[PDB]
């Protein structure tokens, strides 16, 4: 399992890692946001990378705001790797699964706890 | 039906619109957007001409694709994903036939297929859903489609980020169903 | 009215602030990260300090976890300014507030759609 | 009860066992949390000891509002508002009065106030509880608070960032439940 983050912002992708690597310092673990020039956005290309780039070949994937997930959506139908989006807060469900991976909690225990905060994005 | 000429011609004309209209456009996505579906636009649609000067294409199929693949790369907001999902989902199509209102109908449930949206939500589905049906009844014209467009500003949306302002984002003309509309017209101009 | 952010990160902060300039050009916003030492973290004088920089009196508030929340109710006692603090997710309530309060929304309309994404913090 | 002298004592030796210590916090609050807690208290109780040797206090009062603002501005953890919190309600107490009891309470009902936690939620409420309990029926002892320390293992995390992990927060000591028995075995030692 790896859990990868997509924003529009570079820095909050950098920022929400650190936050995270603070309580998962083992876990697969990639975050990206922000077009090549480093501007508020969403590049499929550096998605489609992201996901490449992740050593798991089964991923729990986040993202901020509507056009995020469609690029991992996208990317889910151009991938072999299983890919789950979930729509919940970027932060508070990335820092949940990233959490929860670190101590060892299965797939299906993580999917549970996520369940429980989803929203209308 | 388009051919590889028309089809081409097509492409030049609507990103002649888009340029054209880039400013318009992302002016329309100030009040319920992030303001910048014009420059997304205008980025993908110089990005796909450049692509397609290069290109030597054996058939429309093999045209909607480089389009799709680069809108897909180079539109950086939810217009991407939605017309890159279009096209390649008019380049399957392309493949078997080139009836127009048959690629309108692939390329319209793509869209509904990648972002979700229902006819009424505010979004450019409003527009292919209309333009399909009036080439299917034999009446689609320039008129129809600034029907749709100025019909636009009294939506309710209910998706993308239009969506966070609730009813604020009634009396503003969607965006994105508005460079669905010069696609539109465009094409009008060269499929006859 | 304005919207103040507090969040352990400093770049989630920074960020977020950016995200949302892009749709609220002209209100009161106001993001509080991290420590003194760049260090993740969150403390009262900071929270405080974002609090009294902001131009406006009654303030919109947003975290990330918990311990970000503590510090606002904190300020919130301690202030002559009015603090609302929301229970919901830091980018996506954050991002619904500012777009509204830009757009023009009242305050009861903001908090109208703020109900309808409380999580349990 | 405590007076001025035997209350910087006290909180000398808490400092001591904070010190002492720290890895071990900061261990604890590896599986269920960042792994800063011992890091947090080392800073904010070093800060506190310089604070209170440069100050000179007319009452108990002063000193725990002292204790209060340094542990505020110098933890970036929860503990920070929590201990804080805390020694300001025992701050306000100590006015009027130094029962031993009387100041735990205080400091319980605004650990309570500030992170909303109920007791055998798996944080220091559980053992500040127990020690006031104690108290008040004269069998506080320090090792009442170890068995507390160690009941915490078999506590479900329902606050703070170990609720973030379920059923595994299950099996580890709670790092606040920990540093909070060091506070109260010093007091002990002190006040007996
Ligand atoms: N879920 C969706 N389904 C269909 N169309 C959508 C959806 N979300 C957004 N759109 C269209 O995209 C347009 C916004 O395009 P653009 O501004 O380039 O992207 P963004 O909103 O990411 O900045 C909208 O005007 C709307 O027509
Ligand atoms: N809501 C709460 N109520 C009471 N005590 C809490 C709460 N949240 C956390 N704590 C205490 O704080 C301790 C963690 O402190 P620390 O690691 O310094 O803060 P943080 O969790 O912010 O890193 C926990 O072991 C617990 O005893
Ligand atoms: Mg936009
Ligand atoms: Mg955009
Ligand atoms: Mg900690
Ligand atoms: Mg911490």
């Amino acid at each position: 399992y790896g859990i990868v983050i997509v924003s529009h912002s570079p820095e909050i992708a950098s920022g929400l890692k650190k936050l995270i690597r603070e309580v998962a310092k083992n876990i697969s673990l990639t975050a990206i946001g922000g077009l090549e020039n480093g501007e508020i956005g969403t590049s499929f290309d550096r998605v489609m990378n992201a996901i490449e780039e992740n050593e798991a070949d089964n991923l729990l994937t986040f993202f901020d705001l509507g056009s995020a997930r469609m690029n991992l959506d996208l990317v889910s139908e151009m991938t072999d790797k299983e890919l789950t989006i979930f729509n919940v807060p970027l932060i508070e469900g990335a820092y949940t699964a990233s959490a929860l991976l670190e101590a060892g909690a299965t797939f299906e225990a993580i999917k549970e706890q996520l369940e429980k905060m989803l929203i209308e994005k | 039906l388009l051919t590889i000429d028309t089809t081409i011609e097509w492409l030049g004309k609507f990103n002649e619109k888009i340029q054209e209209n880039k400013a318009y456009l992302s002016e329309l996505d100030g009040p319920i957007g992030d303001g910048d579906h014009g420059a997304n636009m205008a980025r993908g649609m110089s990005e796909t001409m450049k692509a397609l000067e290069v290109s030597n294409f054996g058939n429309v199929s093999e045209i909607f694709k480089k389009v799709a693949m680069t809108l897909m790369s180079k539109v950086g907001g939810a217009s991407g994903p939605l017309y890159g999902s279009a096209f390649l989902a008019m380049s399957k199509t392309a493949i078997e036939t080139l009836d127009t209102s048959e690629l309108i109908y692939a390329g319209l449930e793509a869209i509904q297929k990648r972002g979700k949206a229902q006819v009424g939500e505010k979004t450019m589905v409003d527009i292919w859903s209309a333009f399909l049906n009036d080439l299917q009844t034999d009446s689609a014209s320039k008129d129809n489609l600034e029907k749709v467009v100025k019909a636009s500003a009294g939506l309710l949306a209910t998706k993308g980020r239009a969506s966070y302002l609730g009813e604020r984002s009634i009396g503003h003309i969607d965006p994105g169903t508005q460079s669905s509309a010069y696609l539109f017209e465009t094409l009008l101009e060269v499929v006859a």
